[PDB]
């Protein structure tokens, strides 16, 4: 009778977009604010006026 | 997305010192085409008889009627192709709940904002806002309670009603706007895409059986017109809920 | 498309969201950080006010800034999620007016209240459900970097029980190291003063 | 105004594959010419006298 | 060439077809002026 869509399947052109659709990525808002420094013993030790 | 978690470093032997794996995912989505489609038969006699070239007059308004269907299944859900897998836009910041009735806040640009908000409140950014030609009314209207206007400069030599919070609003004229589904539609213009497989196509027909009819039996002709196109939604809810939508709706009173 | 070069952002990202969840709100804070993360730190000393208290956000707000006025602290860094916007953009007065906004027809600019600018959080690590905002000084919180991100190949590890090299997988392992402290004296004030403060939701 | 559809293209047996039909129409009406008019008579002496 | 005529596909038939159309009017035009109304200008025999 006719040549179908299923028929002509293995013939149809394909398209991919460029690229992936994703979020907007952001950073710590805590290391954007806060002044940070440098450790060179993992802990470090800090005195405080109490009184 | 993938997930981090603090790890200790004082044994081999606690399970906290072992480095958490993660995965990343993907998924595909596919944009398809869709056609639409009219045949406007005519007899050949009012064709020679008109003073007119007919078919001059049809071009125009099967033109605006395709522009017609194609925002009642983007916007609305009218006649949506079931291959188009996505949501309409209004019927999906609904079932999203990114949705407010008008006059629940102390005015329209109160409803305005909150519409506004679902969306930023989803991480997307508004940058577009659909509405028909009736809101330019109810913008001009916005009074305070001694009756001053807060929209307009004063009511003398102002009117300018193309933006509500610095974002232009387009104003829909093709009779696809759908009052009573919404009154505003505000979201992010970016998290759509249209394709276009094939501009419109018109084609005399002359000879062709068209409904029960044989056109060159009956002495007419007809036009056919085609156009076809693809819509989807095309954003990411990655590290979010499902349910985070880049629209909001304003539904009727 | 290439993996890794999509995997990276994302790990730095999550990385900064695992940092502020802890920094912030506490949520998976490690025990050797004594001091509370910032939000309950501010509620249980008590520089704290339901949103919806005053008349409005912005009467909210001032009295936030107050708390941390009546500590001897500066407000110079406020934090919020994105849903702050239409608030402050439905700031009006009693008449209806707008009292944030210049009208309500060609205005939406939302960067400030009381000219303090406001850091909006879109790592998606704010937690709406324990604060509209917080502000207070910024110098009195401490950051250490012990060592930046580190990041290894991995081909022949057995990672959770699968053996790489077995296998024919690869892996990326990141690393970080980072120190927490809030850094202020309550010296001559009260041991309860405090340089944050915070609106609960209502 | 015209009204189109949405066709699909797998298969020659299915309904959904006819282009659909539709009419556009007009109407006509009248523009009428009428007169307005008026006679303002006068004594030529007073054409003649009048400054 | 391609129409469908009275149950016959054409293009299918591998056949033709020639239409042939005329568009033609017919009034009568005499004026009854100074006469009666009643006049007309023809007579018939009618058979017997």
């Amino acid at each position: 009778a006719d040549i179908s869509r299923a028929d002509a399947l293995a013939l149809l052109a394909t398209q991919e977009l460029d690229s992936i659709i994703k979020p907007e990525t952001s950073g710590s808002a805590a290391l954007a604010a806060f002044r940070s420094i440098r450790m060179s013993a993992g802990t470090v030790s800090m005195p405080v006026l109490a009184a | 997305l993938p997930t981090a978690g603090w790890v200790t470093d004082d044994t081999s032997g606690a399970a906290t010192g072992t480095k958490p794996t993660s995965k990343v995912s993907w998924t595909g989505k596919n944009l398809v085409a869709e056609e639409i489609a009219v045949i406007v038969p005519v007899h050949e006699n009012t064709i020679a008889d008109s003073r007119f070239d007919i078919w001059g007059e049809v071009r125009p308004l099967v033109s605006q009627e395709f522009g017609r269907v194609l925002d009642e299944a983007v916007f609305f859900g009218v006649n949506k192709p079931a291959t188009w897998l996505d949501p309409a836009l209004v019927p999906g910041a609904i079932a999203a709940g990114n949705t407010i009735a008008d006059g629940t806040g102390i005015d329209l640009a109160d409803d305005i904002n909150e519409a506004f908000g679902f969306v930023e409140d989803d991480e997307f950014d508004v940058n577009v806002a659909f509405t028909g030609r009736f809101l330019r009314r109810r913008l001009r209207g916005l009074r305070d309670a001694d009756n001053a206007p807060i929209y307009l400069d004063g009511v003398r030599s102002d009117n300018r009603t193309a933006e509500i919070y610095g974002q232009d609003l387009m104003y829909v004229g093709n009779r696809s706007w759908d009052r009573d589904e919404a009154v505003l539609l505000a979201g992010d213009r970016s998290k759509v895409l249209l394709g276009i497989r094939e501009d419109v196509q018109v084609k005399l027909l002359t000879e062709a059986t068209i409904g029960g009819i044989n056109l060159a039996e009956k002495d007419m002709v007809a036009l056919r017109f085609k156009f076809r196109v693809a819509y989807s939604t095309a954003f990411s809810t990655a590290g979010g809920e499902v349910t985070d939508y880049p629209f909001a709706v304003i539904t009727p009173d």
